[PDB]
């Protein structure tokens, strides 16, 4: 019959569940944001869409640290999405409580995997409107990762996701190909900001804002740290040369 | 279509919409009008308040959640006391453990968080208010703009309710002039009383139909009612 | 979260049916056939090994299964169902019994109690009943040897010999011919043969067959030595090899 | 402290001293050991005060929302009983309070009961609770007549107490009356001991061990 | 677990869980009571779709709360019980905490709450119940009658009945009883309450059973005689016409 | 949510029914028949086997008349294993009246509990009522010789003679129409199988498709006794009474 | 079925909705605030001439300061009552004074929106809203005399004169006109009962019609009925005055 | 402790108990009635702790009153008692145990027959001719078993009382303030309210 899209934990007979495909509507629909790998940390950038001059620049801040060395951005349902980092961070208390070294972020990924694939469990809860790129560097190297509301994660290079998600990814793997021996945090902060701008055309019609922010081993001492001030500008003006 | 997804908050349309939530932010535009708006030194918030028959008295639009932090609701009365009570506490809470204000950027993460759990589990509703936080802190002057959806966002100056959008139009107008009025309490006001009148229609605000409020540096958030207003109208 | 189906799954239609126990007994008919046959020293309950495919290995799969060391049971349904039916039948026999009495359940009490849990998930909220349905063979000092038979209703019922499952109408009609209030368990499991026989399609031999008995004692499945009352377990499931030699004399 | 209650002819008068201690140091002599639960219901106040004190006062407003519920007067019986029950509710844990609930109820009449933190519930006559219960009880029961005028029943009290207050330690302060009506209590005044002795002593002729 | 709202509000403002639960009481067996000058009586009919009962046994229609209030009703058997039970209990509690058995407007106010508490809790229904409770308070001779139903709401009546054909007995009564001058009589106000149940029992002498309660915990039900005595000397009014 | 599947086995229907109760009634009424005869010196208790088979084991089976005290039995009209679940529970029951006031727990007083617990899954709860009616049988100093019949609802009544389960209005109408207040346990005991083999939906009444039980006060003894006739003494009695 | 507390796509509740068209078809209840006092009149409205006319409480006391009248589904109202004397009472324990009579509206209103099936914000248990509405009245050193309108939403009015229940609309509009800021208690009276006599199926009398008020020097009181009498044949008499 | 007396004769049980209430150095009442009815033909005489005794009492009564209400029976006196000692045997293993000890006396309707149990607060239940709760049984006991007989009168059983009250004046300790006599029989329960000097 039909109907096997009014419960959040139904599967369809070809094996589907629509609520959780009608979640990723609602991120597709959301701002467009990246996360670059770079050879010693992650960047990470996102689209702030300028609703009004009444908005206070430089205020409503998106990207989320979890613990010191984590950092989250996500398109979509902003609600859905604090409220992931939220469990995030008591996860990562958690977890550094008992063993002490901060979590890794690996370790971190499956633990928001775990929660999100949780949601698409019960027919009593709704699964998460957002998808989450979200990284850090560990004992380890540099992680980069995506959450999709179907509770889907994998480690990337390069990640996009939201409105202009394809532009991206398109941009990102561009990057791939043409520096097969790694970016640096220096490098990638540019190219996120570049790749922002581009992104940016699929809702060219509102004005946007900035936000970018690194972990960088050799940059941060790999700590999650927001770009600001002079580098900022300097990535905006490399990204706003390179759009004309 | 949107008959088979909207029978609560747990469920999304085909299209990734909450209805329910949706149906919740209209109870707001539903309201009366109220406005937001701020300096560099102060925050005002004006609103109108909207009375039953002639007999009867006009509902509160303004209430105080601590000695520098306050907002302005538009729609369900009885969740913006439940809202800005929960916001009471969080002062308080911050104070009494940290002997800290609890500032104006927080206590909105705080509600946004309260907001975005009644829209993910069952048996739960979405608060149908909207609210204009205003409050001084450690940062200066501030302006919050609360939506059931669990949105808020920082603003200079904003508007909600039935008719909104003139005023709103007005401030985005006027901004660089009233972002600039530091100092002067009475002339932030004043420009509050003429974005909100942008809003107007059926009547003309008049003094036990105009509320406002203000915060600000040496200024802890106080409501003003009737006589009191009278010198602005 | 929170199962929040906390009423009922199965209720009563306009008619006076329950259509969950309805359709529980309609699984129990599309699963394999299986039987049981009481003889005057022993009983008897055997079933196909069904193997859902040849590198699946049928051994690693007991369809027969011991619940008390005189108390054996088999089914016919849907096999997760029974395999978990079997652990709670087992804990059930020492938490409601062996563990007061200090001694195992006599027959018709240790299937009462199963007969309890099957009625219960038919009542419970946000269950569906169990989808088989149980033949529970054993004996008892004070009541000798029993056969009985459990339904996703939760009601059993004692049985000179019965069968459940695909053929078991065919398969009841052939008991009723060939049993009498004088066989010996030999008998009894030669008469099982032969009626498991007509429900096989392909082979039939004792890699595809299960059977296991409730006799005599066994101390030499016991284990240890030394204690004159205790003389081992009447429970005992036939060998490949023990089913073949039969087969010849079928 | 010491505190009486007897009923007679005239109704119930009630008396208490105003000493407050901790150990032998006097604390008050200005403590109202007497709780209007309402005008016609008279709580009587001796052992731990803010136990006395609060759950008596605890006490009218359950017999105020009896009322407001019943649309009628609660019973001095019913009263005493919730104070009763709400005390052994708490047996053991270390209350301590000794205490009589007085009322005038056309349903009972002069009625008077005593409560104490052990569970103790009881009805009488005459009742006297506090570490100077003795005294007092010496000179009432030797002049306690259900015939006393309101007025000599008033004295007696008043004279009870002012006993109480000389012999014992932690009894003193002043005396304050109540006499109890149906149309209910009426106050009769505090009456400093330190200026109600010696006039007695002079009147009555009394107290003639001591000198004056 | 269950907690789901089976008592909700339909456009049209109604509680049809609790209107269907008075078409329960409808259904059920007629129930009446009347108050003379220094009596109250009860009157209850017996079913008739199956005879072969055993009447020594089978539950009676009118129940004794305390020993001075009693309480009859019309409507499911089942939940009768339960109301019948609370209330019996809260009885004994009433003496043991207040000192004094409770008032028949008091058992009745107690019996209504729980009534109405089952129409604004989860996962619960109404019941399916309406009653008559009556007696005397402590050391009061003035006679009491008041009535519940499933809504929760009650009130006092000089006489009222429920049940089937509670319409046309009450007919009767509003055309049979006057305040100016009750039933002076146990008598002639047991009478009144035979008649009355006359109406619609069609003749059944051992189909009508009656209770009466006087002052001071002194209730008694009738026997079929002392009753069929009452029918005989009715039905004669009739015809000496 | 899950308020989809709820089926709200306790509401009103418009007429002011409760569907379930109804339901199963309508359940039982396909039920084997049970009746029960109440004599002056002891009552009869005869129920119908439903389905059986030359394989059925007989003289170890029990689906109709069931031993709760030792002077009081019940017979079952409905599902069995729901009555054995009450049945259990009225065991008990019996037991903790005994044990608190060293008395044998009064018929009608068993009878009240048992009616209340099925009363309950009637007014709330979210669960199904039970399939289950009862004729009890038994006998207390109180009031004797009892006879009293409870079904789904939760209502209970008493009676001189009864019947439960399949063609109860054919079965009433006979019990009706030659039941006598002065009859003898023996008499009853006849009248019973007459009106079972009346109605009897079978080709001939057999003593292998009944079960029977008779409370007696044996003379020769002044105790109550319970007899729940075995097989071979129920095709006895069957051919004396003239059914061969 | 649908939420009990779902929101209809015009931004409203419904349970509460019908929950207040229950409250229409209610007994008429007014209310009318003077400087004197206020005054509170309720329709009896008896289903029949042998139910006892005085065992109908439509007007109750909640403290000897604050009474209320109520229409609707009048059963709801005993829960809220009881809170209401509770709460002054409590408060007056704690506080060692009277409750503020809005406070004490404040405090019912509350009661109101607990309701659901699981609604995430605390423990509301309570299956349904509440079907009647409440005139709360009385009198407190801080704002007088003060008439409060208390409805299943959750919200509250203060009206100079309000009434509800079924001949509201009408009567409010009576209300409009008739009611000024000089008003004095006697003459509220009648007033109620005139327009009781108006929206009223019944031929108004003193058993069918029931009048109170609560004043700063005796606190609420339930007229008896030959006052109220009296009350009603003063009024006919200035009323075929002309 | 207070004196808690019981005897039972030919066709009556007669209870006897002290009228004095001491707190500490204080007699507050001599009035004291320690006995609550539990049926019409069953009466409870009872002694222990100063909270505990009452509370106890008047709920063993609002349950066997309860009992009679809902079956419209009195329940036997050995019913009554088997409550009574199971009540009492939970207690004596709860957080705060009842410090009470009773004598149950009544009037079986149905054997025809009076009967006397003794229980103490740890669910100690026994039937006895006579009985007693506290010391007064140190000087009774022996009384009893000295004049005691099955057939007595019911005016045997009160001089046999008499006799064991002037026993417990003369040589107890303590002043019980003389003792309230109530008999139970085949009519019911009535006190003698004439033995300050019968
Ligand atoms: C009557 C005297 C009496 O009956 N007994 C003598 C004992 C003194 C009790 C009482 N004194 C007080 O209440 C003290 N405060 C405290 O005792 N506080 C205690 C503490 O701090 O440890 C706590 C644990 C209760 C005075 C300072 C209030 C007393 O004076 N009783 C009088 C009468 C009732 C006022």
């Amino acid at each position: 019959g039909t109907g096997y899209d009014l419960s959040n934990s139904v599967f369809s007979p070809d094996g589907r569940n629509f609520q959780v495909e009608y979640a990723v509507k609602a991120v597709e629909n959301g701002t467009t944001s990246i996360g670059i790998k770079c050879n010693d940390g992650v960047v990470f950038a996102v689209e702030k869409l300028i609703t009004s001059k009444l908005l206070v620049p430089q205020k409503n801040v998106k990207i989320q640290v979890v613990d010191r060395h984590i950092g989250c951005v996500y398109s979509g349902l902003i609600p859905d999405g604090r409220h992931l980092v939220n469990r995030g961070r008591e996860e990562a208390a958690s977890f550094k409580k008992l063993y002490k070294t901060p979590i890794p972020i690996p370790a971190f990924a499956d633990r928001l995997g775990q929660y999100v694939q949780a949601h698409t469990l019960y027919n009593s809860v709704r699964p998460f409107g957002v998808s989450t790129i979200f990284g850090g560097v560990d004992k380890n190297g540099a992680h980069l990762y995506m959450l999709e509301p179907s509770g889907s994660y994998w480690g990337y290079k390069g990640a996009a996701t939201g409105k202009g998600r394809q532009s991206a990814k398109a941009e990102l793997e561009k990057l791939v190909d043409h520096h097969p021996e790694g970016l640096s945090a220096r490098e990638a902060v540019k190219q996120a900001a570049k790749i922002i701008y581009l992104a940016h055309e699929d809702n060219k019609e509102k004005d946007f804002e900035l936000e970018i922010s690194w972990c960088s081993l050799s940059e941060t001492n790999g700590l999650h740290k927001f770009v600001k001030g002079d580098l900022l500008q300097e990535a905006i003006d490399f990204a706003q040369k390179e759009i004309n | 279509f949107r008959n088979n997804y909207d029978g609560d908050t747990v469920t999304f349309s085909p299209t990734g919409r909450l209805f329910q939530v949706e149906y919740a932010l209209e109870a707001i535009k539903q309201g009366s009008v109220t406005v937001g708006l701020r300096s560099n030194t102060h925050a005002v918030l004006v609103a109108l308040k909207r009375n039953a028959d002639e007999l009867s008295s006009y509902q509160k639009k303004i209430i105080k959640c601590d000695e520098h932090m306050g907002l302005s609701l538009a729609g369900l009365a009885p969740d913006a006391r439940v809202l800005s009570n929960y916001l009471r506490q969080q002062c308080n809470y911050s104070s009494l453990v940290f002997n800290r204000k609890l500032a104006v950027e927080r206590a909105g993460h705080l509600l946004c968080d309260k907001a975005q759990k009644n829209t993910q589990s069952y048996g739960g509703r979405p608060y149908g208010v909207g609210l204009l936080i205003i409050g001084y802190d450690k940062s200066g002057a501030h302006l919050l703009e609360f939506q059931p959806s669990g949105n808020v966002t920082e603003l200079y100056g904003t508007a909600i309710g039935a008719r909104s959008q003139g005023a709103k139009t007005y401030l985005e107008r006027t901004l660089d002039t009233f972002i600039k009025i530091d100092g002067n309490p009475d002339e932030l006001i004043k420009a509050g009383v003429e974005a909100i009148s942008q809003s107007l229609r059926d009547e003309s605000l008049t003094v036990d139909n105009l509320s406002i409020a203000i915060v600000g540096k040496d200024t802890p958030f106080t409501i003003y009612d009737g006589e009191a207003v009278a010198k602005y109208i | 979260m929170t199962d929040r189906y906390s009423f009922s799954l199965t209720t009563f239609s306009p008619s006076g049916k329950l259509g969950q126990i309805d359709y529980a007994l309609t699984a129990v008919k599309q699963g394999v056939t299986s039987l049981g046959i009481k003889a005057t020293n022993g009983v008897v309950i055997a079933t196909e090994k069904k193997s859902s495919s040849p590198l699946a290995m049928s051994e690693t799969l007991s369809k027969v299964s011991l619940l008390t060391p005189d108390i054996g049971a088999v089914y016919s349904g849907m096999g997760p169902d029974y395999r978990v039916l079997v652990d709670k039948s087992r804990k059930v026999a020492h938490t409601s019994y062996k563990r007061i009495y200090g001694e195992y359940p006599p027959t018709k009490l240790l299937v009462s109690e199963v007969a309890k849990i099957m009625q219960e998930a038919t009542q419970s909220g946000g269950v569906r009943p169990f989808g088989v349905s149980l033949l529970i063979a054993g004996h008892d000092e004070f009541n000798g040897f029993s056969l009985y038979q459990v339904d996703p209703s939760g009601s059993y019922f004692p049985w000179k010999a019965t069968a459940i499952g695909k053929g078991s109408v065919a398969a009841k009609t052939f008991l009723e011919k060939r049993w009498n209030d004088e066989l010996e368990l030999e008998d009894a499991i030669h008469i099982a043969l032969l009626t498991l026989k007509e429900s096989v399609e392909g082979e039939f031999n004792g890699d595809t067959i299960e059977l296991a008995i409730i006799g005599d004692e066994n101390p030499d499945l016991l284990g240890y030595t030394g204690i004159p009352t205790d003389k081992g377990p009447r429970f005992r499931k036939l060998t490949s090899q023990e089913i073949n030699d039969r087969l010849e004399a079928l | 402290t010491t505190t009486l209650a007897f009923r007679f002819q005239g109704g119930i008068i009630v008396a208490v001293d105003s000493r407050a201690t901790a150990g032998n140091w006097v604390a008050s002599q200005t403590v109202k050991k007497v709780i209007e639960i309402n005008p016609f219901l008279l709580g009587t106040m001796a052992g731990g005060a803010a136990d006395c004190q609060f759950w008596e006062t605890w006490l009218g407003s359950q017999c105020r929302l009896h009322e407001l519920r019943e649309k009628e007067r609660i019973s001095v019986a019913a009263a005493s009983k919730i104070l009763s029950n709400l005390v052994y509710q708490y047996k053991g844990a270390g209350l301590s309070m000794g205490t009589m609930i007085c009322g005038y109820t056309r349903k009972e009449g002069p009625t008077i009961y005593y409560v104490d933190s052990d569970g103790t519930r009881l009805k009488g006559d005459i009742f006297c609770v506090g570490s100077g219960q003795t005294f007092a009880y010496g000179v009432l029961d030797s002049n306690y007549k259900w015939d006393l005028s309101v007025e000599d029943a008033l004295y007696l009290g008043k004279r009870s107490i002012l006993a109480a207050a000389h012999r014992d330690a932690y009894s003193g302060g002043s005396v304050n009356l109540y006499h109890v009506t149906e149309d209910g209590w009426i106050y009769h005044g505090n009456h400093d001991v330190g200026e109600l002795f010696w006039k007695v002593k002079e009147e009555e002729g009394s107290f003639n061990n001591v000198i004056g | 677990g269950y907690d789901r709202a089976l008592s909700i509000f339909s456009p049209d403002g109604h509680i049809f869980q609790v209107e269907y639960a008075l078409e329960a009481v409808k259904r059920g067996t007629c129930a009446v009571g009347v108050k003379g000058k220094n009596c109250v009586v009860l009157g209850c009919e017996r079913r008739s779709t199956l005879k072969l009962q055993d009447t020594r046994i089978t539950p009676s229609k009118v129940s004794k709360i305390d020993s001075h209030v009693v309480l009859s009703f019309s409507g499911l058997n089942a939940d009768s019980r339960i109301l019948i039970e609370k209330a019996r209990v809260e009885a004994q509690s009433h003496r043991l905490t207040l000192e004094d058995p409770v008032t028949v407007e008091y058992l009745t106010r107690y019996v209504a709450g729980v009534q109405q508490r089952y129409t604004q809790s989860g996962g619960v229904r109404p019941f399916g119940v309406s009653t008559l409770i009556a007696g005397f308070d402590p050391r009061d001779d003035e006679p009491k009658l008041y009535q519940t139903e499933p809504s929760g709401i009650y009130s006092s009546w000089s006489a009222q009945t429920i049940g089937r054909n509670s319409k046309t007995v009450r007919e009767f009564l509003e055309k049979n009883y006057d305040r100016k001058e009750p039933p002076a009589t146990v008598e002639e106000c047991v009478k009144l309450t035979v008649r009355s149940l006359l109406e619609v029992v069609q003749t059944g002498a051992k189909n009508i059973e009656i209770t009466v309660v006087k002052p001071d915990s002194d209730i008694v039900a009738l026997s079929s005689e002392e009753i069929n005595q009452y029918v005989t000397q009715i039905e004669q009014e009739k015809q000496e016409q | 949510g899950s308020r989809r599947y709820d089926s709200r086995t306790t509401i009103f229907s418009p007429e002011g029914r409760l569907y379930q109760v109804e339901y199963a009634l309508e359940s039982i009424s396909h039920a084997g028949t049970a009746i029960g005869i109440m004599a002056s010196d002891g009552i009869v208790l005869a129920a119908e086997r439903k389905v059986t088979s030359t394989l059925l084991e007989q003289d170890t089976s029990t689906e109709k008349l069931y031993k709760l005290n030792d002077k009081i039995a019940v017979a079952v009209a409905g599902l069995t294993a729901d009555a054995e679940i009450l049945i259990n529970t009225a065991r008990i029951h019996a037991q903790n009246y005994l044990k608190t006031y060293n008395e044998d727990i009064p018929v009608e007083i068993l009878v009240r509990r048992l009616s209340d617990i099925k009363q309950g899954y009637t007014q709330h709860g979210g669960l199904r009522p039970f399939g289950v009616s009862f004729i009890y049988a038994g006998y207390d100093d109180r009031y004797g010789y009892q006879l009293y019949t409870s079904n789904p609802s939760g209502n209970y009544t008493g009676w001189k003679a009864i019947s439960v389960g399949a063609n109860t209005s054919a079965a009433q109408t006979l019990l009706q129409m030659d039941y006598k207040d002065d009859m003898k346990v023996d008499d009853a005991i006849e009248l019973a199988l007459k009106t079972l083999s009346k109605t009897t939906d079978s080709s001939a009444l057999t003593y292998d498709r009944l079960e029977f039980a008779t409370i007696r006060k044996g003379a020769n003894d002044g105790e109550v006794y319970q007899k729940i006739f075995k097989p071979q003494e129920i095709k006895d009695i069957l051919v004396k009474t003239g059914i061969t | 079925d649908r939420g009990v507390s779902t929101f209809s796509p015009e931004g409203r509740l419904f349970q509460v909705e019908y929950s207040l068209e229950a409250i229409k078809l209610g007994s008429t209840a007014i209310g009318i605030a003077t400087k004197e006092g206020v005054v509170l009149g309720v329709e009896k409205r008896a289903t029949s001439p042998l139910l006892e006319s005085d065992s109908i409480e439509k007007i109750v006391e909640i403290d000897r300061h604050i009474g209320c009248a109520m229409s609707g589904l009048t059963a709801d109202a005993r829960s809220m009552i009881e809170h209401a004397r509770t709460a002054a009472v409590t408060h007056n324990l704690y506080y060692d004074e009277d409750i503020n009579v809005e406070s004490l509206t404040q405090s019912v209103c509350d009661l109101a929106l607990r309701f659901g099936e699981g609604a995430s914000g605390e423990e509301r248990l309570m299956s349904r809203p509440f079907g009647v509405a409440l005139l709360i009245a009385g009198h407190d050193a801080d704002d007088g005399y003060q008439l409060f309108h208390a409805e299943p939403s959750g919200t509250f009015y203060r009206y100079n004169a309000k009434a509800i229940g079924s001949g509201s609309e009408g009567a409010q509009a009576e209300l409009l006109n008739e009611w000024h800021s000089s008003l004095t208690l006697k003459e509220a009276e009648l007033l109620v009962l005139k327009i009781l006599k108006q929206v009223m199926e019944e031929k108004l009398d003193e058993n069918n019609a029931q009048l109170s008020c609560i004043t700063k020097q005796d606190g609420f009181k339930i007229y008896d009925n030959e006052k109220t009498a009296e009350l009603i044949k003063e009024l006919k008499e200035k009323e075929a005055a002309e | 402790m207070d004196i808690i007396l019981g005897i039972r004769v030919q066709d009556s049980v007669i209870l006897a108990s002290s009228k004095a209430v001491t707190r500490g150095i204080s007699v507050l009442k001599d009035s004291d009635d320690k006995t609550r009815q539990l049926s019409p033909h069953t009466l409870m005489s009872f002694a222990g702790e100063a909270g505990d005794t009452v509370q106890f009492a008047e709920y063993i009564q609002a349950n066997i009153q309860l009992y009679s209400i809902r079956e419209d029976y009195e329940l036997s006196p050995q019913a009554v008692s088997s409550f009574v000692r199971q009540e009492l045997a939970k207690s004596i293993r709860s957080r705060r145990p009842y410090q009470v000890n009773v004598l149950i006396g009544g009037y079986d309707k149905k054997k025809n027959k009076p009967e006397l149990y003794q229980i103490d607060y740890l669910g100690t239940k026994v039937e006895l001719p006579y009985g007693a709760h506290g010391y007064s049984g140190f000087y009774t006991f022996s009384l009893l078993d000295h004049h005691y007989r099955p057939d007595m009168t019911t005016e045997e059983g009160l001089d046999l009382l008499k006799l064991c009250v002037q026993e417990l004046e003369k040589r107890m300790p303590m002043d019980f303030k003389g003792v309230i006599v109530k008999i139970v029989d085949k009519d019911g329960i009535r006190q003698v309210d004439d033995f300050q000097a019968q």
